[PDB]
RNA sequence: GAAUUUGGACAAACUUGGUCAUUUAGAGGAACUAAUUUCCGUAGGUGAACCUGCGGAAGGAUCAUUA
RNA sequence: ACCCACUCGGCACCUUACGAGAAAUCAAAGUCUUUGGGUUCUGGGGGGAGUAUGGUCGCAAGGCUGAAACUUAAAGGAAUUG
RNA sequence: GCGGUAAUUCCAGCUCCAAUAGCGUAUAUUAAAGUUGUUGCAGUUAAAAAGCUCGUAGUUGAACUUUGGGCCCGGUUGGCCG
RNA sequence: GGAUAGUGGCCUACCAUGGUUUCAACGGGUAACGGGGAAUAAGGGUUCGAUUCCGGAGAGGGAGCCUGAGAAACGGCUACCACAUCCAAGGAAGGCAGCAGGCGCGCAAAUUACCCAAUCCUAAUUCAGGGAGGUAGUGACAAUAAAUAACGAUACAGGGCCC
RNA sequence: UAUCUGGUUGAUCCUGCCAGUAGUCAUAUGCUUGUCUCAAAGAUUAAGCCAUGCAUGUCUAAGUAUAAGCAAUUUAUACAGU
């Protein structure tokens, strides 16, 4: 009842809201502060072939005023557990190799800062360096700092030495314009601000990266407990949301694994509730989920309506030709008049409108994958992933910033690809509950900036969504919002407007960004990048419909309406395709009626007015089915 | 989702641009990268 | 902290922005007097607005009053020495009847054309901002100069800066040396 | 002439009660949204547009007869 | 008691339109852009709402006072016309 | 408000305009606003005259009290007078 | 009477019952330091003024005090509260709302630069000193002026029209 | 430097607000950005916390120097210049 609640000076007592925020601001910064329980991760990437980025760390650690210049000798380590006295911070500085492009992309897929080298002398590489900036920039950067490091920033130019700073600031903004200036490392306090910013500025979170616990391995070793498999020993700092023993875990270029125990530096093993290295397989649980929909050959009338090296380059010229013509007359199959148009079009189903009609979700298909019932069905994906992240909070045994020796069930088959954790970056990413097992997913492709070559619809494309990377032959569709969730299949991909791919792959629960590429092993750096995109959701009900358009000409007008030239060939073509209506190019609708077919001609009926030297087109629709996918290592 | 947008109102002191039932603020800048310039393809947008 | 430097803007923007008379009538001024912006007209509207204000207040005062006689005669005399106002109209009732073509009559850009040897009124402006023309001992490179009617008998080409003498310049150097001398090898 | 020491004003501050307002995790609850004649005042009544009693207003459509 | 004339005060009609007004109409709603005789109260788009809350008076019914967040491009007055 | 389809408003290409080293948007504020009213509003019917009267503070409050005539002195303006 | 540098309920003792108010006390609020000013330009106003000058107040929060002519002084001290630093653990030490920097916060704000040469200030003092102040850096806060083209010939269409 | 124009209707005249317009030494932001003169700049939220460096010292013929400091000793182991 009492509702004055006015005229108060204790408003100042709403400084307690300023103490809760400062309290959380300190409770953010327990993890990164101290000689104990702390590490930053920094990566130095030269965007030129030049520079040999050792010297970036040389210039950048002159301003420590310590004995951290004793490490960084000519002795090559590439990961440095450097503490700085002057800022009470401890850094894990990484330099990846310039050859392995995937080392670069999988480095900043762990990092917290990405210090970019630039050059005064040699321009930024268009085909390699720019691709580094774009690709890091689309997989997600925690934080990022620009650096000019040439002596010839002065030594070339006593010609008012700065002006290259406008070119590199100005160049450097065009990717990420949250950066005002590009720091010089050839003067003192400029380098100091770089060092400060590394030490004490917070890096932001990356949502998929921090909703999965992950370590950076400081020591790897293998323990035999089995004659082929065994146990690993991995020492590192937990930085993500954390770990539980009952999850799996993931390593890039090795795949998914199942860890055994976790040491804390209380030890937990993995009990009953741990998940396995399969899909939702079980080989008898399919036929408990029984289905109905049969499009048999019952009815020799009545299509389904429910009435109301140089040879591959010649293949490339074939793909450019088929996309070139498939632009101009899209979905228009060209019947051979010699061959009967019945056998070709047996499985097709004609529709008034895709958007309005309703399919029962599957059918007695048999061009589906038989593992269709071996797929995890999802309700509301939002009401899946917030629940799973909710269980990940409440059941994380490993708080971040804790040192862990990690015990992973691991084969002796795979020790021969392991390197030491100094010259490279064996780093281990956690997973979530159902992030191992297969369901029908959806991405959202868009083309790369330089890229203009055509992409067909089921050629294989490597997809890096989050950390894992699969080899995927996709299914493309334009983005639209039909209520039945039934969308038109694409045979090639658009010039610019963002489409949707679809395939079968195991699920992400974080909607990670994705880069799409094909491997280019003969070419330059090991990848010709195709596109970038974002994991939309896991929808099994995303029904793509293959559209095939049969096209005819009229001969003689004014009588009923119109006849047929090129549409059909036989009077067998009547009975299948003449309950199915028909469209034209700002015209009429429906119901061709029979005549001769002995030469070619089918005397059509319509609804409307205008007819001239024009075309006449009908349609038939068929579901496309997803293809299963494999990892890429 | 979970990005950093800068808001400003439409220009009516709140209510509408038009038919819109109860939406009053427009987004000016995502991730500090200025939707005008992205829409005109002058900068790029890094993720987070 | 030291005294604030005082400053004040000159032009005055028009109140109705798209007004079919004004948009067209200004542009005739832009044509004949060769001005780069409509702002260069607005500045003249503002100077005229201050003379019309200062004149308009003095007419509320009486004759034989020292403020009107003094400030009045200073106003008028200051406008006579710039040649905006003519000579017979020293009354102060007339200084309200001025208009923009009287100030724009006296820009140096047009004084060089009306004066002679600048053939156009655009060629005149280029002669100004390219350091050629002068007023006296002094060079002027700024068009909006308001030649003060005593200096009309002094406007000429500069002592330096050819058209005025002693040198040919840059382009005649490259021609007469690096083509005509280039015929010698 | 140091430590120390009695009383005094000046007094920060503490501990208990009661009391008020406010953030704060917060087990739960309660709900919450999206897949015709016109009146006024007043009293009573019916699932409901409503009906009835008393007083008031037109914000409502006066032709004839008076020699 | 009439009848006639005149006058003071009252209730009204009726007629002009001199002025007023958006108009219907008005001896005042006139003498207010040629914008000041004296004074009291009220309103400042429409809903939210005469509601919520607080006082306050009432045995009670209720009266007095009376917001805001919010939502909206109209809501309303006079008059003519098939 | 334009576009259920021969788009003056959507998408581009030309062309044009306006401002010009500046231009555009949000928010506030002033003008516009005689929608704050002293100058200067409105209250029959559009929002608004309080149910009437008394009555204190407040605001405002009839007229009237040496007027005129002589008389020089006495500075300015204007002039044939120059 | 005490106290004060000094009048004074400033404070003590005794005595009296007063003092302010709808000409709005008192209480509440202020995203309120006050002015000189600023913005808007018919007049009349309305809105703003943390911000270069004057005046006040504060130096994390309150309190107390030393020394001095002048401090309730914080680039002085003492205690308590709240924070927080080094520690060998016994103790020791501190307040950028000076300057430059950070960190948070935010829609929102630059250099850990050069110098006492001006301006003036301080001392026993022309000399020493001064992030008072100045100079440069950053700076599309705001202002002022104003480049991105001027002129010929030839030729086609003119509008004139030279006599 | 004394100005309004679109929106309520079949069409009208109105009350009326909404929107448009211009200024802002009022801040923010977006896109651009060649010259000169000038110049604000952690006020708004958080009088929130601060690493380091620096911001307060001071001398003349003229208070006191046995520096076991320096210089020429040079007028003088009374001192006596700095």
């Amino acid at each position: 009842p009492d509702k004055q609640v006015s005229k108060l000076q204790r408003k100042n007592k709403a400084k307690q809201l300023r103490a809760q925020r400062i309290l959380d601001s300190i409770e953010n910064r327990k993890l990164f502060e101290g000689k104990n329980g702390a590490a930053k991760i920094i990566t130095i990437v030269p965007l030129v072939n030049d520079l040999d980025p050792l010297d970036i760390l040389y210039k950048l650690l002159k301003c420590a005023d310590d004995e951290g210049i004793m490490v960084q000798e000519v002795d090559s380590k590439r990961i440095f557990n450097v503490h700085i006295k002057k800022f009470k911070s401890n850094l894990k500085i990484i330099i990846p190799d310039m050859t392995n492009f995937l080392n670069i992309l999988d480095c900043a897929k762990v990092a917290d800062f990405v210090v970019f080298g630039l050059s005064g002398v040699q321009e930024v590489d268009e085909e390699f360096g720019e691709q580094i900036i774009r690709a890091l920039e689309l997989q997600g950067i925690a934080s990022y700092i620009g650096v000019i490091s040439n002596l010839s920033a002065v030594h070339e130019k006593e010609k008012f030495q700065l002006d290259v700073k406008q070119s590199l600031e100005s160049y450097f903004k065009h990717f990420f314009p949250s950066e005002e200036r590009v720091y010089n490392l050839e003067k003192n306090s400029d380098a100091l601000n770089v060092l400060r910013t590394l030490c004490q500025r917070l890096p932001r979170s990356i949502n998929w990266r921090d909703n999965r616990g992950y370590v950076v391995a400081d020591f790897v070793d293998f323990v035999e407990t089995s004659p082929d498999s065994g146990d690993l020993v991995i020492e590192g700092t937990v930085r993500g949301i954390g770990f539980n023993a009952n999850r799996l875990v993931h390593i890039p270029d090795f795949g998914d694994f199942q860890l055994n125990k976790i040491e804390k530096i209380t030890v937990f093993e993995s009990n009953m509730n741990r998940d396995t290295l399969d899909e939702y397989a079980p080989e008898g649980t399919e036929d408990w989920s029984d289905y109905d929909e049969d499009f048999e050959y019952d009815g020799l009338t009545t299509a389904r309506y429910d009435d109301h090296p140089e040879e591959e380059e010649r293949q490339l010229r074939e793909f450019r030709d088929m996309e070139k013509e498939d632009r101009e007359f899209p979905d228009e199959i060209e019947l051979e008049p010699s061959e009967s148009a019945i056998e070709r079009l047996k499985r097709y189903r004609g529709l008034k409108n895709l958007y309005n009609c309703d399919w029962q979700v599957d059918e007695k298909d048999p061009s589906s994958p038989a593992e269709w019932k071996r797929l995890l069905r999802i309700g509301n994906y939002k009401n899946t992933k917030n629940r799973i992240i909710k269980e990940t909070k409440n059941e994380a045994q490993a708080i971040a910033g804790d040192r862990i020796r990690m015990f992973i069930r691991f084969p002796k088959f795979l020790l021969e690809k392991i390197q030491d954790p100094k010259q490279l970056l064996f780093a281990v990413y956690g997973l979530l509950l159902h992030e191992h097992k297969n369901a029908v997913v959806n991405f959202s492709l868009q083309r790369w900036e330089q890229y203009d070559k055509p992409v067909p619809s089921q050629e294989p494309i490597v997809v890096q969504y989050g950390v894992r990377r699969y080899t995927i032959q996709p299914l493309f569709s334009q983005g639209s919002n039909s209520p039945n969730n039934v969308h038109k299949y694409e045979r090639f991909l658009h010039p610019d407007t963002v489409s949707v791919a679809t395939c079968i792959a195991p699920v992400d629960f974080t909607q990670s960004p994705a880069i799409f590429f094909k491997p280019s092993p003969t070419d330059a750096k090991n990848i010709e990048l195709i596109g970038h995109g974002t994991f939309l959701n896991a929808d099994h009900s995303r029904i793509l419909a293959k559209r095939a358009i049969l096209t005819g000409h009229p001969f003689r007008f004014h009588k009923t309406v119109v006849t047929v030239r090129y549409m059909f060939f036989r009077p067998e073509d009547v009975e299948w395709f003449k309950s199915i209506p028909l469209f034209t190019k700002s015209g009429r609708s429906g119901f061709i009626k029979e005549s001769l077919g002995t030469h070619g001609y089918f005397k059509a009926t319509f609804d409307g007015k205008l007819s001239a030297q024009d075309v006449v087109a009908m349609s038939l629709y068929k579901r496309m089915w997803p293809m299963p996918s494999l990892p890429w290592n | 989702e979970n990005d950093e947008v800068l808001l400003a109102g439409f220009g009516r002191k709140g209510k509408a641009k038009g038919d819109i039932p109860g939406v009053r603020f427009k987004v000016v800048k995502v991730s500090g990268v200025s939707l005008l310039a992205l829409w005109k393809e002058k900068k790029e947008k890094p993720r987070s | 902290p030291r005294a604030p430097r005082t400053y004040s803007k000159t032009y005055s923007t028009p109140k109705r922005p798209y007004e079919s008379s004004r948009l067209d009538a200004e542009l005739k001024l832009a044509g004949e007097f060769g001005l780069k912006n409509k702002k260069e007209i607005y500045r003249i509207s503002f100077q005229l607005s201050k003379i019309r204000r200062a004149a308009r207040d003095l007419l509320t005062r009486d004759e034989k009053d020292p403020k009107r006689l003094f400030e009045g005669n200073a106003l008028i005399r200051r406008l006579v020495r710039v040649g905006v106002l003519s000579e017979d109209k020293k009354k102060l009732d007339y200084v309200l009847a001025l208009k923009v073509e009287d100030f724009l009559e006296r820009r140096l850009q047009t004084q060089v054309y009306k004066l002679g040897l600048a053939k156009s009124v655009h060629h005149a402006r280029v002669l100004i901002t390219q350091r050629h023309i002068a007023v006296g001992k002094q060079i002027v490179n700024i068009p909006s100069f308001m030649v003060r009617l005593d200096s009309e008998k002094h406007i000429d080409f500069a002592p330096t800066s050819p058209f005025g003498g002693a040198r040919p310049g840059r382009v005649a150097r490259r021609n007469a040396a690096r083509k005509a001398e280039a015929s010698g090898e």
